[PDB]
């Protein structure tokens, strides 16, 4: 097999055309428009766009030489994610009004395939990424119907399972794909990224509650949990490290443990110290996975998923305080985990095929197989 | 005279401090102000410090011309609106100098690397007059819908920066420069300021939206315009190039094409697959026009854009007030069609005529001006650290 | 289900639920066991 | 069409039916419509034992496309280790240039080809040769950030052939049909080595 | 020992979350943007300033993380102990914009003593300059009621004159003639001048966060904004005038450029007038950039105080304009406050830091905290696993 990239001047553009133009389509024939604060409903969704961007953007811009693919691909993966997610959660939950609501609720869709991206990136291009965008968006709309048919639940209220769902749909789609590395500036780069994602996490938290108290208690549990889960993981990084140093790439991933773990339970949380708690834990907790998960391939989505079931699992310790209840509430994340596992193997296999032009393994974490650079020889 | 920078830029300051004492006195859309801020101070700052050795420079003049343009900005419009009188500042009168100083940043990018910080107080001083004047001809006399400002800031700073350009044209510089090269750390910085660009354009459309439906379908109609052009912008990026290969130029600036001609019918009820639509057309018409219009202007036009602002602010303000016409001819809005070509026109004229005169007043050598070897240099003006 | 069925507190996920994990319990209990022997 | 189906076969390997195609009378030498033969579209493949043949079918090595690449750039840039050592044991030029000045060296070490990079330097591939725009094998893995392939010539440098000429090689493993190849390219079968000795 | 700094760490954290669950319990959805914004100050811009350092990225922006991060804990544990008198207290979203203030002050300390200090050394310092800043800004605000609605004195010199006084202590003669990894890179400016950019342009909300709603707020965003445009002109100007053949240099343009937000903030509340806070703004910036230029090696090589970021050009000396600006305010009517309560509240800030700063740096003095040598100062190596390329 010859590992120079194949052409893509012909699929990639005739793709992408074809996916805007079906998409403007649907809009026209399914889409249709409609106060005293606007601008505080838009400033949500602005925060979830802004981690969804920038975060997630640079957060996977770690590799020498895989940056600027991290970052275009991630902002044209959000940018499909967002369109086909309000199609697909219109489609779900009934024509579609387009409010700021369904934009911020198609954001954090888009955001899940995001989060799930970083398992893939590096060794996937373009068109894959497209397939993995739609098959996610799909899933993940399926899921959310499904549980709202059969718990009798809300289908927009059914988004809470996103962190669990993108991580192990990101696992398992890397997992398919074929088996195949840090510099200064693009660590810098992906600490800013971390740093926004980081910051904004509390938004992301509490982006479905409708009552403002409720969203005031998230934000509080959501920013003390965070702190707490930064100050453990720069602690801790030199612990679970053959070099007694500590690692960027693992605080990058790291800082948001805390988030993630009280995401599901922000609101059910009566007092800070408990989110505190519940920070350190997920620091401790990612130490440890850091500590061995590469013993028993991203290291970072392996102890997302492990605080994304954890994060779970004190949601189901603190839902029975505030026998069927468990059971409904453990049924719920074991579709989900069997959802989120068959729509990632569905999507590798589907990412295996010839006709995308998959890059080569030796030529994986490389911008020159996407990019064009100078003085370099061009064709046969 | 290596004194002439800053006592031009000390006596500009005393001049600003002077009028705010004779003309200036004394929440809902400070989050918007802040956002279109980010936008004007790092985005724009970012995007042209694409050059390998021209980061400094790009981003220090940013914040220098910026920061200047805004004060001028309020006094020459808050000057316009009272009518000589003294006037009280809001929100929007920051919101406004930010546009101000956004229209000098978009023609900066034209002259970018040809240019002493001088030529760039002096070019700032001429064009806010000539654009606060545009506008309030366009917003007072033809009353027109530019809520998103496609005429008044994009093309306007576009062809300004053009006919700058054009009197500063260099024939050393037209088959092009050693230092004119882009790097992989600075395209990084450069996508860093294009995704906060992209991220914030709704703010940019909908900060001086009337509240309620107008400012709500800016919004909208910004962010989904904007989706659509990434996605355009990518494949026609894939399309014109050898191999499919993305150039980063492309993907720094094309993408922001929808949020750019999507401007003048942002209040308009134009609907979100309308928006999309004008988004998907902007996106093609940038990546055409940097793959192909680009070389045509800097080598038959004797025309060079160092940034290539022409297809990301003229060509897609130049169809955002097209699409502005033909929204008027459909009925998406109740302003008149002749004024809105009126104000396209003059908005064009405006900025030719203006950047013609301030090229002619940068052209005196006087202002420190860089040689052809040293063009595109961060020496020229900045202290360069030895290593990378 | 068809007709009139009488209430119970377990529903049939839950009463279904609750047996597999009792039948899990007694096959991990009988495989422990089997695994201790053999071996001492 | 014979040619086109001739060209297919060499593309995608059907030894048996380039064989048939040039039993039946296609001519060897025949080209798409971009320059490559079949000599090049094996070579961008990998496959090594339709080189092989096509050599032995008394082809054309040193053919160039219309972007003035020879087989040995192709495999070069494709990353074929096996064909490249294949087109070099059959006297492929490996300080040959294109029509914008690269070399086979330079489109190793362009793609991270540290092996082909290797066994062109070992082979007297001179990586002082620039392309039109001044650029060297080592200025383009310098800008390419492949570090191995850098460290490779910058540790090489010039020490030019350690390998045997191609007609010793074939002389010591009596390999007939490879000699015949390399004494229809180079006339001369008086070769010296660095020692001095003939095949 | 390398397990000194993750068992002061988790013990930190334990103590914190004890704290919380003992004294804490549960107008904020309106100053919630402020505090978003003043966020992002703390965290990206004062974590970015610091990467101009070439070997030192990784080390600026982790600690000040870490230190942001545990600086808002202590600093709403020990603010709501003394705003609530040793009883338990509520948190809003000024708790939490008060605790990015300590956070703040913490990080201008942080960055007198760059490249020179270990994380250990860090928390430590948190922890003891949380205590003397609350301690002092209760004592401006309640016993001398002056009006610091930007906290020119009681967080900016503050924060600068105690970490010029923990410098002082932890000198090291190898240092004073220079180092070889005390430099700058190209990059390394980039993302100090992202750095510089996000303060800038956050810096409005930064003193408006705790103004009282209506006219005070709107004044404090308008003279701080102005005040910033002014200084960065000022501060172009000046740092072409300071150098050879007009060069600009990358430590003015990403320091100076916000010391007219840093001057601005005594009297942003107060009616001064956009006029009289763009005098401010570009005064502040010529302070500055002087500063920079001629005051920094003086200290360095006479005083043996060497400042490796410069805070004390962009705080202190900004900071005691901006004192000095409301004491003569008040003189004019700007404000009704005291001038003495003023000119008191700024002293007892400049006593209370130095004195504060002696006393930490006198505890981190001790060899029991991994300090780096004097050949391994300004170097992520020592706490970092560096990448082997750039
Ligand atoms: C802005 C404020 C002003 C006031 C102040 O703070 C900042 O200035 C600081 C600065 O002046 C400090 C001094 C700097 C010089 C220091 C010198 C040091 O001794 C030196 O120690 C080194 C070994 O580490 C030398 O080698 C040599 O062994 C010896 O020369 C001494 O141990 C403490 C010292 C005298 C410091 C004491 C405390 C200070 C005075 C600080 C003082 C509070
Ligand atoms: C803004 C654009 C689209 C329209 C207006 C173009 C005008 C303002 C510019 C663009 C090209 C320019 C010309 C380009 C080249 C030359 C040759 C030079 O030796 C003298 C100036 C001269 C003759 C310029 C005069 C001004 C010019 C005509
Ligand atoms: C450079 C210019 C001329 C090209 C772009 C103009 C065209 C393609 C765009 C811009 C104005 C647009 C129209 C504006 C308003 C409306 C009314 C709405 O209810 C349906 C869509 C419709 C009818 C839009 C369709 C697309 C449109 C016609």
């Amino acid at each position: 097999s010859s590992k120079y990239p194949r052409s893509v001047r012909r699929c990639l553009p005739l793709w992408a055309l074809t996916l805007e133009a079906a998409l403007i389509l649907l809009f026209y024939f399914f889409t249709h428009y409609d106060q005293k604060g606007l601008v505080a409903s838009y400033q949500v969704g602005q925060d979830l766009t802004v981690m969804a961007a920038l975060g997630l953007g640079f957060l996977t811009s770690n590799f020498r030489r895989h940056s600027w693919s991290s970052v275009a691909f991630n902002l044209f993966m959000l940018a499909l994610g967002v369109q086909w997610a309000i199609l697909l959660d219109g489609f779900l939950s009934q024509k579609v009004v387009i409010t700021l609501f369904s934009i911020r609720l198609a954001t954090m869709s888009a955001m899940s395939v995001l989060i799930s991206a970083g398992a893939v990136l590096g060794k996937v291009n373009l068109a894959q990424l497209v397939v993995m965008v739609l098959v996610e968006v799909t899933a993940l709309g399926t899921l959310r119907m499904v549980i709202s048919n059969i718990f009798n639940t809300d289908y927009h209220m059914n988004l809470r399972h996103f962190y669990v769902f993108a991580a192990y749909f990101g696992l398992t789609v890397a997992w398919c794909l074929p088996k195949p590395q840090r510099a200064t500036i693009p660590s810098l780069s992906a600490m800013l990224g971390a740093l926004f994602l980081w910051m904004f996490w509390p938004s992301v938290n509490s982006p479905l509650l409708r009552s403002p108290i409720q969203r005031k208690n998230a934000m509080f549990n959501t920013y003390y949990a965070l702190a707490v889960s930064v100050v453990t993981a720069i602690s801790g990084s030199s612990l679970a490290h053959p070099q007694r140093k500590i690692s960027m790439t693992y605080v990058h991933s790291a800082v948001l443990a805390g988030g993630v773990a009280v995401g599901t339970s922000c609101h059910l949380i009566p007092s800070p110290w408990l989110a505190m708690v519940l920070g350190l834990v997920a620091g401790l907790i990612s130490i440890g996975g850091a500590k061995c998960l590469p013993v028993c391939i991203s290291v970072m989505h392996s102890i997302f998923s492990l605080l994304g079931l954890l994060g779970e699992i004190t949601y189901i310790v603190l839902l029975v305080l505030h026998g069927f209840q468990v059971l409904l509430s453990i049924g719920e994340l074991s579709l989900a985990i069997v959802i989120a596992l068959t729509s990632g193997l569905l999507t590798g296999l589907l990412l295996n095929l010839k006709i995308w032009k998959a890059p080569h393994v030796a030529k994986y974490f490389d911008d020159q197989v996407f990019w064009k650079f100078p003085h370099l020889a061009v064709g046969f | 005279m290596r004194f002439t920078f800053p006592l031009m830029a000390i006596v500009l300051e005393i001049a600003m401090i002077v009028l705010f004492g004779l003309f200036v006195e004394y929440f809902e859309l400070y989050p918007l102000f802040q956002d279109v801020h980010v936008m004007i101070f790092v985005g724009f700052g970012f995007l042209m410090t694409f050059l390998k050795k021209y980061g400094f420079s790009s981003v220090g003049i940013n914040l220098l011309v910026a920061a200047l343009g805004l004060q001028w900005g309020t006094i020459v419009q808050g000057i316009l609106q009272s009518q000589g009188q003294k006037f009280n500042i809001g929100i929007k009168n920051m919101i406004n100098a930010d546009f101000s100083a956004a229209t000098v940043l978009i023609s900066f990018g034209a002259v970018l690397g040809k240019t002493s910080p001088t030529q760039m107080l002096i070019m700032t001083i001429l064009e806010i007059v000539f654009f606060a004047h545009n506008e309030y001809l366009v917003s007072e006399i033809f009353k027109a819908s530019d809520i998103g400002a496609s005429m008044t800031i994009h093309a306007f700073g576009a062809y300004f920066g053009l006919a700058v350009a054009g009197i500063l044209y260099r024939s050393g510089l037209r088959k092009g420069h050693e230092n004119e090269e882009s790097a992989y750390y600075s395209d990084l910085f450069a996508m860093i300021g294009t995704l906060f660009l992209w991220m914030f354009w709704p703010s940019f459309n909908s900060a001086i939206a009337e509240p309620g439906d107008k400012q709500c379908r800016a919004i909208v109609n910004t962010y989904f315009s904007l989706a659509a052009c990434v996605l355009t912008a990518f494949a026609f990026s894939s399309l014109v190039e050898h191999r499919g290969k993305l150039n980063m130029v492309h993907i720094q600036n094309a993408t922001l094409a929808g949020g750019v001609a999507v401007g003048t019918c942002a209040d308009m009820a134009i609907h979100p697959f309308g928006s999309m639509i004008i988004g998907s057309i902007a996106g093609m018409v940038s990546v055409l026009g940097y793959k192909f219009l680009t070389p045509l202007f800097t080598t038959k036009l004797r025309i060079h854009d160092t940034c290539g602002v022409h297809n990301l602010h003229g060509l897609p303000g130049v169809v955002g007030g097209l699409a502005g016409i033909v929204a008027v001819a459909m009925g998406a809005s109740n302003t008149s069609m002749a004024m809105q070509a009126a104000a396209l026109g003059s908005s064009i004229g405006t900025a030719v005529v203006g950047g013609l005169m301030t090229g002619l007043i940068l052209k005196l050598p006087l202002w420190g001006q860089p040689s052809d070897q040293n063009c595109y240099d961060d020496s020229v003006y900045w202290k360069v650290p030895k290593t990378r | 289900g068809e007709r009139v069925q009488l209430a119970h507190h377990f529903s049939e996920p839950e009463i279904t639920l609750i047996i597999f994990g009792v039948m899990a319990g007694v096959i991990g209990t009988i495989l422990l066991i089997s695994y201790g022997i053999r071996r001492l | 069409d014979a040619a086109t189906s001739f060209l297919r076969a060499a593309r995608s390997g059907n030894l048996d039916k380039a064989l048939d195609h040039l039993r039946n009378g296609v001519d060897i030498n025949t080209c798409n419509q971009n320059g490559l033969n079949g000599l090049h579209l094996a070579s961008k493949e990998g496959h090594v034992k339709m080189v092989v043949e096509l050599l032995h079918k008394e082809i054309i090595l040193e053919t160039t496309t219309k972007k003035g690449n020879t087989a040995l750039h192709i495999a070069a840039l494709a990353g074929q280790d096996e064909v490249v050592r294949e087109l070099v044991n059959y006297g492929a030029n490996v300080n040959a240039q294109s029509q914008k000045g690269f070399t086979p060296l330079y489109m190793a070490a362009q793609e991270n080809h540290l092996e082909v990079v290797k066994f062109l330097l070992e082979n007297g591939a001179n990586q002082n040769v620039a392309t039109e725009d001044g650029f060297t094998p080592l200025a383009v893995a310098l800008q390419q950030g492949h570090e191995n392939v850098v460290a490779h010539l910058i540790n090489y440098g010039t020490k030019g052939k350690v390998r045997l000429p191609a007609l010793h090689i074939a002389a010591r493993n009596d390999d007939t049909r490879t000699a015949a190849v390399l004494l229809q390219n180079d006339p001369n079968p008086d070769v010296l080595s660095k020692t001095g000795f003939t095949p």
